[PDB]
RNA sequence: UGAAGACAUUGUCAGGUGGGGAGUUCCUUUAGUCCCUCGAAAUUUGAGGCUAGAGGAGAAAAGUUACCACAGGGAUAACUGGCUUGUGGCGGCCAAGCGUAGCGACGUCGCUUUUUGGAUGCGGCUCUUCCUAUCAUACCGAAGCAGAAUUCGGUAAGCGUUGGAUUGUUCACCCACUAAUAGGGAACGUGAGCUGGACCGUCGUGAGACAGGUUA
RNA sequence: GACCCUGUUGAGCUUGACUCUAGUUUGACAUUGUGAAAAGACAUAGGAGGUGUAGAAUAGGUGGGAGCUUCGGCGCCAGUG
């Protein structure tokens, strides 16, 4: 493994920050004076204990394949792309939420994007470009995305209309088996 | 082999169905987005995902194949086998990626029932087979065993 | 989190604040109902880590990894409204 | 008739319906000796008498 | 031949091998019938020879022929659910909403659930894609009740292949804890964390060494579990190739390669540990070469450490003796699992404590 | 001088890791002797070891792909036209011959395939003329074809060739009159008549949007 | 429609030397005492022991053995291992 270099943590958190709304919460210390950390290995970015990633340490390079949750790669241009892996994160402290029914439910996780036929609940002043968690009706989380228009726009909608773009689903799962 | 089997019985949706799923959540249709492959094809599992650099390649459901007709030379014999995957397709790589059944193709099939000995005792369970017609013409697939 | 630190705080506080603690909570209850039925069925107690008291943020305290056991020191506390509240308060909560 | 409505050309779709055409064929080949057999019985009850079980 | 005729011809041989002082032949001994009988049964359910006289010799007449009849019938299905997202009375009560028959497995298992038969795919389901259940067995349950983790310990699951085991672990210690999660093989590795991601498991290290490395590598694992790579003839049902492709060499590799593994376990374990030292030991198999012979090679070679009681609900006791060797007598304390009597894969499993 | 306390802290050897700092330019496979050790089961194995082939300037970045999205460049720009129709493909055996191993028709054997009886996702109506690959009518040949009702085949286009249910439409199946209630062409525009978008620009892009402009 | 190439991008694969080393981490040992109460393993001396299958039968195990004898019950012998 290797900790996150300054440029690279700062990509990191600005997608982290474009979706959540608090990371201090997440780089806080604990009740047992250990900390999360933040590690690459092979082009992959892991959020995991400190203590984890001490234990962890006495593995070779080649053979650590996972380490803690695994939040998302560096691509070689340089970006950086969240997972579904790193779902539950966003949806523990999310900024934006979209709860879809079971009709958009079963699309979404099938790879789809989210209609206004399909939307549930809105949060109320979404902006255009913003981070959104799609959950169910039974607050699950089903997936994380970027919203086409704003709330209002929305609503004014065509309900057979884009109001959500897809990035992210728990069906990979059911690819990566 | 027939009897054995009758013995033995004795005792998701499809990738038409889900790109249509996703065209319902997405407004507009690129032009010739919807690239099927028009020949027969073997997958396997009922349901999966694919990956993103093969999810707009379409198999349809009457172009999949699962069982074959596979010949032994040296015991002359033609049974029904089923197929376990697409080995090569001297053709495309993308081909035998998607598992595309060509002229002489080779795949791997179950001899479970056939029993072959081999020289360490073992029973044989899987060995390869070029497929020697064109599925494409004929609504079968037969193939010779490599053995 | 809420539900339980003022639980907590009711049983150590004197006794006409603590009804008006019960019957606050019992408000609540009655509002939400759903949501925080779980602090008190303990077959729904999530498992996803340990309830930590001393903590410093609402959402870092795992508020629905613990289960309110307060009731067992209410219930006989020397002031019979606060014991009829908590009364109430398993009522409603029953009742849901 | 599913891989006809797949096909994309005219000599896979001649091909398909001559390897339809003829495993039909191939099946009644198959079915020699009933039909044989059936013609025979057809004929014996054509001849057998009629007789009437309750009179 | 016809093997209905010779499904009849067993069931005398059966019969006639129960009462044979009472019902014999004018000089037919014992020997002749149960070779005849071993014949018969290789022919009819494929199995070769060597293996089908080593269960032969494992089982008494009529629980063999059970115990044959069950390895040719699969298993129901069975689902473990995730106590660290869900609980089984809620999810049982939104797959039935979906539209599938389910019912508890029994009173041995909290977290366990039985399905029957199903209208929407199990592995397709809203609650499996974000991770509220697993597709596992009940036998695979057997041995983390077995090893119970406690909260903040380390653990080794020495071969951690599918994932359910590992992600049960960080059920019961409540995603606190260490576990490292070792497979020796890159591909299944990769469903490996596949499961992990997909379960919620945020404490596991997934490693792709050969498990006989661990007491180099790391060492002073507070709990071990090691699920020994076996000859499968408990899983017969889903691999039928053990049937007839099990021969002598085999079971003397096999047996000596899990020799190694229980050995580097019990180098792993720490003696002083404050809240646990313990190996358990399971295998897929049911063959007493691969099954107990393991367990007395590890306390003869190891005075140090002490099998104890398994904890388990239900299974028979460890064979104290077999044809010719004799065991430690301790090994009763373990514990047998057949299709035949509980309609579970076959398992042996095995709880130690380290002393020294 | 007080408090804490046999736990810490600390030290040493053995290792694991090392994408960070300083300096310089090991495992896996193959074959052999049954040569040694190490494990394991007892009447044998697995792992190292020996010999020599094959795998793995250097934390800056690099190579690669019949894959993906966007942008661009190039070639092709319609197309079949003595085409089409009734008899499947694969492998073995035989096989006059050609040949002097290779190609090889018809048949046969094996798979499909057997010991008890909905598919479809532009349609529909009227009239002229032509074809026959004939539904009826005329005449024939054959059939356990007694009679009756028929079935198959042949010459025959002279003469005629419906209505329902259902479905987005059609066919299949089913139901009613009838002698029967056949199939097609009018030639890339299915004889005549009637009826039921692409370019630019802004902002984006893990994604599209514009009562922004122009235009056939 | 389709096909070939280039640029950027995504997805994937491969490579990215060697020796010490900070960091990190595992095991053992040591300071280092006085006692008391518990547990384990070493010392004897005893006492008691074994139910997979079949075999009448709860077969530690090995060694000899065709005869053993509170002189009537046993062995061997036939099994079944």
């Amino acid at each position: 493994m290797r900790p996150l270099t300054d440029q690279e943590m700062k990509i990191v958190l600005d997608k982290l920050a474009n979706y959540m709304t608090d990371l201090k919460s997440l780089i806080a210390p604990l009740e047992d004076g250990d900390r999360y950390v933040f590690r690459m290995q092979k082009d992959r970015v892991y959020y995991v204990k400190l203590s984890i990633a001490n234990i962890a340490t006495c593995v070779a390079r080649d053979k650590l394949l996972s380490l803690g949750t695994c939040l998302g790669k560096m691509t070689k241009s340089g970006k950086f792309r969240l997972h579904i892996t790193a779902l539950p994160i966003l949806a523990q402290n999310a900024r934006y939420k979209i709860w879809v029914k079971d009709n958009g439910a079963q699309p979404f996780l099938y790879g789809s994007n989210i209609v206004k036929a399909h939307v549930g609940r809105w949060t109320e002043d979404c902006p255009e470009h913003s981070g959104c968690v799609v959950y169910n009706m039974a607050d699950i989380p089903l997936g994380f995305g970027v919203t086409a228009r704003s709330t209002a726009e929305a609503r004014r909608l065509d309900p057979t209309g884009i109001v959500c773009f897809r990035q992210a689903d728990c069906g990979e799962y059911l690819r990566d088996e | 082999i027939k009897n054995k089997r009758a013995e033995k019985a004795a005792r998701g949706i499809s990738e038409e169905e889900m790109f249509k799923v996703v065209k319902t959540g997405k407004k507009t249709h690129k032009k010739g987005w919807k690239r099927i492959v028009t020949k027969p094809t073997f997958v396997g599992p009922d349901f999966t995902r694919r990956p993103v650099k093969y999810e707009r390649f379409i198999r349809p459901m009457g172009l999949r194949y699962k069982k074959a007709n596979v010949t032994h030379p040296t015991l002359n014999v033609t049974v029904q086998l089923p197929i376990l995957s697409v080995k090569k397709n001297p053709s495309n790589p993308l081909y035998t990626q998607l598992g595309v059944l060509t002229k002489g193709t080779i795949i791997e099939v179950n001899v479970s029932d056939l029993g072959i000995v081999t020289a360490s005792g073992k029973i044989a369970w899987g060995r390869y087979a070029q497929i020697t017609n064109n599925p494409e013409n004929d609504g079968c697939v037969n193939a010779v065993l490599l053995v | 989190a809420f539900c339980k630190q003022l639980m907590t705080l009711a049983l150590q506080v004197p006794e006409k604040s603590s009804q008006a603690i019960l019957g606050l909570l019992q408000d609540v209850v009655h509002t939400h109902g759903r949501k925080v039925a779980a602090l008190w069925n303990t077959e729904e107690r999530k498992g996803d880590g340990t309830y930590k008291p001393l903590s410093e943020t609402v959402e870092g305290s795992n508020p629905f990894t613990t289960t309110i056991w307060e009731g067992e020191l209410l219930r006989k506390h020397y002031c019979p409204k606060v014991r009829e509240g908590l009364k109430a308060m398993e009522k409603e909560l029953r009742s849901i | 008739v599913r891989l006809l409505k797949y096909a994309q050309s005219l000599y896979q779709c001649k091909q398909l319906k001559r390897a339809a055409l003829g495993r039909m064929a191939t099946l009644i080949k198959r079915l020699k000796d009933p039909l044989i057999y059936l013609d025979q019985v057809r004929q014996h009850l054509a001849r057998l008498p009629d007789i009437n079980p309750t009179t | 031949p016809d093997l209905q005729m010779l499904r009849t011809r067993i069931t005398d041989t059966i019969r006639v091998l129960e009462d044979f002082q009472n019902l014999a032949e004018e000089g037919r001994s014992r020997a002749e019938y149960t070779n005849q009988l071993l014949k018969d049964i290789c022919a009819y359910y494929g199995y070769n020879e060597y293996l089908a006289e080593k269960l032969l010799n494992l089982f008494p007449p009529r629980e063999a022929f059970a115990f044959f009849e069950a390895n040719e019938t699969p298993r129901p299905v069975v689902i473990r659910t995730n106590t660290l997202r869900t609980h089984r009375r809620d999810l049982a009560q939104a797959l039935i909403n979906r539209g599938v028959t389910l019912e508890p497995v029994g009173k041995w298992s909290k977290v366990g659930l039985q399905v029957f038969d199903s209208k929407v795919p199990l592995g397709a389901t809203p609650e499996y894609l974000a991770g509220h259940y697993i597709l596992q067995a009940a036998s695979s349950f057997l041995p983390v009740m077995a090893l119970c983790p406690q909260e903040n310990e380390r653990c080794l699951d020495m071969a951690a292949a599918p994932g359910g085991k590992t992600t049960h672990m960080a059920a019961l210690m409540k995603n606190t804890g260490v576990i490292f999660a070792n497979d020796p093989s890159k591909s299944r590795a990769k469903g490996l964390i596949g499961n992990i991601h997909r379960l919620g498991v945020r404490n596991t290290i997934v490693c792709n060494y050969d498990a006989r490395e661990f007491p180099r590598v790391i060492g002073g694992f507070d709990r071990v579990l090691l699920d020994a790579p076996c000859s499968g003839t408990g899983v017969i049902c889903k691999d039928p190739s053990v049937k007839t492709n099990r021969d002598a060499k085999d079971f003397m590799q096999l047996p000596h390669t899990q020799k190694q593994l229980l050995l580097a376990a019990i180098d792993s374990c720490n003696h002083a540990s404050k809240t646990g030292g313990y190996i358990v030991y399971s295998t897929c198999s049911v063959c007493v070469e691969e099954n107990e012979e393991v367990v007395n090679y590890a306390l003869s070679r190891r005075p140090n450490v002490k099998l104890v009681e398994t904890g388990l609900p239900f299974g028979k006791e460890g064979f104290t003796s077999y044809m010719g060797k004799t065991f430690h007598p301790s090994l009763k304390l373990t514990r047998r699992f057949y299709p035949h009597l509980y309609n579970v894969d076959g398992f042996f499993v095995a709880k130690f404590k380290k002393i020294g």
